[PDB]
């Protein structure tokens, strides 16, 4: 009776969004764009290829200096690479070597990994000794950890795969809120650029926009039709990318609340590990595993470029601040950087 | 008589220098093919692409000397030219067969499982062995060099080929030996472990990958190594003997070895038998 | 390059020489992976052989074995079970004392046919061989004179003794093997008062070894 | 049951009192930006290999 009452009310305002969401709905991104010019073709070509890891990269992240990027591999190692010059700064050795995540803070002291051992272990780059130390073990997640992201030197927010993302205070190792609202594994994780609020996209078709300060969810996107792997922030701000594993990439907007445009082909039966925009916005970068990076315009959604040059499923892949490189890590244990 | 059997046996060098240089050329050109299709290539892939490298050559130089003979006899009679024929043979078929052997005891050192802990001191360092072997058994290279060479000196100031095709079999024969005790030690570990898993683990519930897919490889391998110590005994027996027609027969089984171990090569391996069966299909 | 550059690509060369190090280290450790039901019984297992996922090092003439228990791991596996890709093989222990048993919509032993149908069969794990405990085998013997094999497999129609339905239950688990022909499935019958599982899990790593090693000479 | 059904109802009403504009300024917005921004974009205009860190 209650239950039965309650899922009326639910269905009626599932069906008042939706026609609220139809009602904002009068043209489309393909309409409008239309006429703008249409990029030609994006011929990158491999210009650093970092060799040193011994198993499948599971993360890579770049440093806000745009030069040195920390990667993640099942061999128990985190390298800190200076990639203009193809060399090892550091080799962090891992106390479990089930990483799926690696994060590069924004001041570059630090770095951080999870994975299957449920903790978010933050290393000390810069100590007085010459090694890079474990600073924290921060242990509340039930499930894997699959993202994690710096807000600054003291919170980190992560996302796990007990149907939980966590903001976290690193000097007290306790987690301050504790965002609940999804149904399935939360994979990815994407930061606004003003740091105040970020989107998680989880495993039940669904990315969800949180507010940090607040705890609470704001938004929720439901188009996919198959678990969301990559998330990824515009520039400005007020869009996202997600990546799932029907083949398809969606840009959503945050004021429409509704998607603007689909990122699909049909020679393509395979999902999307990472997604990265551009600088400007203009290219989203989408790794798959059909073994290669397809580069898609963002306001006309024709492929540009392929990134081939990946011997296994590429699964991490990230744009520098300055825009000059693009970054992708495989399975084959190699990260080459494309220019 | 000796002009049918001379034709005889130019038949068969003919097939086998189509047969080897066939099988060879397809293990260079597939190894060649799959690198430049961005592949991967196993160190086996290239001690094979070493050895199928080797064997072409080889090959060639014994039909190049085949056809100076034939063709020019007079060019064929010169010291200079014999003492070239005979250096460059011996450094290319030195060389050509110790990376068989060295083939054999990567073979031996990756699959054998032995408790000794020499046998597991070699085991964990398989490509230093092998470049150790290739580069200590220089020696035997020297030291052949060196007494075909006095042989040489000894026949132009008394062309003993009675002498010269013995110490060349002799110098064939010791890294032959090595393979064949390696192989046999292979065959024995593999027995030993079989021994092992036929009384304490019930074997297997599937029983379908194990050494049933190798036997294949154990017995084309065993048939080559007892067809070619008979033809070893047949030819050291008939140059010591009588004969009189040495130059082409003992042309003949030179190229012996680098035309049907290729054949047996490619009988063996899992990317070659792959190749041919997609050569066998894409040609119909 | 200047001399501080100079000095960073020493530094580079001796992390890559110990990272070459570590992973030929690395390479000669036996991974296991250790899967089961939550009534099946593992804990045992470990003990007789030594949140988030527990790994248990032991070392048994001159092998480094690593086991990995993901039991804990209560979420969806298809996300993480990639990870182990390369392993050199699978323990899935089943108890054979919980074929009466009921977890109602299917049967303990339906259940771990099932996990082991989704295992086995599974597109990360095509070359990777399985060793297969069937535990308690005394309480299996003390069960199966009151409550017949029947109940949990009704096409059965054989003598009910211990050894035909042991046999039975092992083939049942090892005809689910839809690739039967890049992996092999090992059975061993354990109990709690018995301390031979570490031997029968070395003989079966030494087959997946000579295989591998055979596989990678390319012979196979 | 009633606890997790009230927070779904809670968050469903709290999610629709949400302040929308139209597809059409979204879609401009972005091409604004877009626009306005094409010239520091490496990837879509190529660098000379001058400026280019990586050469
Ligand atoms: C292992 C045994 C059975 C076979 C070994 C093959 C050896 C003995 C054969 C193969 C090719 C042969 C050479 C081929 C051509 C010539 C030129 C001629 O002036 C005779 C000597 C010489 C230089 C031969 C000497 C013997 C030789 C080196
Ligand atoms: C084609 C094939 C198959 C097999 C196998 F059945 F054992 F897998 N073994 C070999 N060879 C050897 C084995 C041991 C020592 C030496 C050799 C050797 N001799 N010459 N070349 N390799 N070869």
């Amino acid at each position: 009776s209650e239950l039965d009452q309650l899922r009326q009310e639910a269905e009626q305002l599932k069906n008042q969004i939706r026609d609220a969401r139809k009602a904002c709905a009068d043209a489309t991104l393909s309409q409008i764009t239309n006429n703008i010019d249409p990029v030609g073709r994006i011929q990158m070509r491999t210009r650093r290829t970092l060799r040193g890891h011994l198993a499948k990269i599971y993360a890579m992240h770049w440093g806000t200096d745009s030069r040195l990027l920390v990667s993640a591999s099942q061999d128990g190692k985190l390298i800190i690479w200076d990639s203009y010059t193809t060399n090892k700064v550091h080799a962090i050795p891992l106390r479990s070597s089930w990483v799926m995540t690696c994060a590069y803070a924004p001041s570059g002291n630090y770095v951080a990994c999870g994975g299957l051992d449920n903790i978010c272990s933050i290393y000390n780059l810069k100590t007085r000794e010459g090694n890079v130390r474990v600073s924290r073990e921060l242990a509340g997640h039930t499930g894997y950890l699959s993202c994690c992201r710096f807000l600054d030197d003291n919170q980190i927010v992560t996302s796990s795969g007990d149907t939980t993302c966590a903001l976290w205070d690193i000097e007290t190792g306790q987690q301050t809120t504790t965002f609940t609202g999804h149904t399935g594994d939360v994979m990815s994780l994407s930061l606004a650029p003003d740091t105040r609020l970020f989107v998680s996209g989880a495993c039940d078709a669904s990315a969800k926009l949180w507010d940090v300060r607040e705890g609470m969810c704001r938004q929720t996107f439901t188009g996919h039709e198959s678990d969301i792997n990559a998330i990824c922030f515009f520039p400005n701000g007020n869009a996202f990318a997600t990546g799932s594993d029907d083949a398809t990439c969606r840009l959503f907007d945050l004021r429409a609340d509704q998607e603007l445009m689909t990122y699909s082909h049909d020679n393509i039966i395979c999902g999307i590990t990472s997604v990265s925009f551009s600088k400007s916005g203009r290219l989203l970068l989408a790794g798959y595993d059909d073994f290669n990076c397809n580069v898609w315009d963002a306001l006309k959604a024709d492929r540009a470029g392929v990134l081939a040059g990946h011997d296994n499923r590429v699964s991490c892949l990230g744009v520098t601040d300055d825009g000059m490189a693009v970054a992708t890590g495989s399975w084959d244990s190699f990260l080459k950087i494309w220019n | 008589m000796g002009g049918v059997i001379k034709s005889i046996f130019t038949f068969v060098l003919i097939v086998e220098f189509i047969i080897g240089n066939l099988g060879n050329s397809f293990i260079a050109l597939v190894n060649c093919i799959d690198w430049v299709k961005g592949r991967k290539i196993s160190s086996v892939d290239r001690i094979l692409t070493a050895l199928a490298i080797s064997r072409i050559s080889l090959v060639w130089l014994i039909f190049g000397s085949w056809c100076v003979s034939v063709f020019f006899p007079a060019l064929f009679a010169t010291e200079k030219m014999f003492r070239m024929l005979t250096n460059i043979w011996t450094v290319i078929n030195h060389f050509s067969v110790w990376l068989a052997t060295g083939l054999g005891t990567f073979y031996f050192l990756k699959i054998a499982n032995f408790s000794n802990s020499i046998f597991l001191y070699l085991k964990w360092r398989v490509k230093k062995v092998v470049l150790v072997l290739l580069l200590v058994t220089s020696v035997f290279l020297f030291l052949n060099i060196a007494l075909i060479n006095i042989h040489i000196n000894a026949s132009i100031n008394g062309r003993f080929s009675s002498l010269i095709v013995l110490t060349s079999t002799v110098f064939i024969f010791i890294p032959f030996t090595l393979s064949l005790a390696m192989f046999l030690l292979l065959i024995f570990s593999m027995w030993k472990h079989r021994k092992k898993m036929q009384h304490t683990v019930k074997i297997s519930g599937d029983a379908s990958t194990k050494a049933h897919r190798g036997v294949k490889s154990v017995i084309t391998f065993f048939l080559l190594y007892a067809i070619f110590s008979l033809s070893f005994f047949i030819s050291v027996w008939t140059s010591e003997r009588l004969e009189e027609n040495l130059i082409i027969l003992s042309q003949v089984m030179g190229m012996a070895y680098p035309s049907c171990h290729s054949c047996v090569l490619i009988l063996g391996n899992k990317k070659l038998r792959q190749a041919s069966l997609s050569v066998l299909l894409w040609l119909r | 390059l200047s001399a501080e550059d100079k000095a960073a690509v020493e530094r580079s060369k001796m992390i890559d020489r110990n990272l070459r190090e570590d992973g030929e280290k690395a390479a000669r450790e036996v991974k296991l992976l250790l899967l089961g039901a939550g009534e099946s019984g593992k804990n045992t297992i470990v003990k007789q052989m030594k949140t988030g996922i527990v790994e248990t090092h032991f070392t048994f003439k001159d092998l480094h074995f690593k086991m990995f228990d993901v039991g804990a791991q209560r979420s969806e596996r298809k996300k993480w079970i990639h990870c182990f890709e390369g392993v050199t093989a699978i323990i899935f222990c089943v108890a054979l004392s919980d074929y009466d048993l009921v977890l109602e919509e299917m049967n303990r032993m339906h259940e771990s046919m099932k996990l082991f149908d989704s295992i086995c069969n599974n597109k990360w794990f095509t070359d990777t061989s399985i060793i297969l405990f069937l535990n308690k085998k005394d309480l299996f013997e003390e069960k199966i004179k009151k409550s017949p094999l029947t109940i949990c497999y009704p096409e059965y129609a054989g003598s009910n003794t211990y050894e035909e339905a042991a046999a039975y239950i092992q083939c049942q688990f090892e005809d689910l093997n839809k690739r039967k022909d890049t992996k092999e499935i090992y059975t061993h019958f354990t109990c709690s008062t018995d301390t031979k599982n570490v031997q029968f899990v070395f003989d079966a790593v030494t087959d997946v070894i000579i295989k591998n090693n055979l596989k990678d000479c390319g012979l196979f | 049951s009633i606890a997790q059904a009230r927070k779904l109802v809670e968050q469903l009403k709290m999610e629709a009192n949400i302040d929308r504009i139209k597809v059409s300024k979204a879609a401009a917005d972005l091409m604004a930006y877009c626009e306005a921004h094409a010239k520091e974009d490496p990837l879509l205009t190529p660098v000379p290999a001058s400026e280019n860190p990586f050469r």
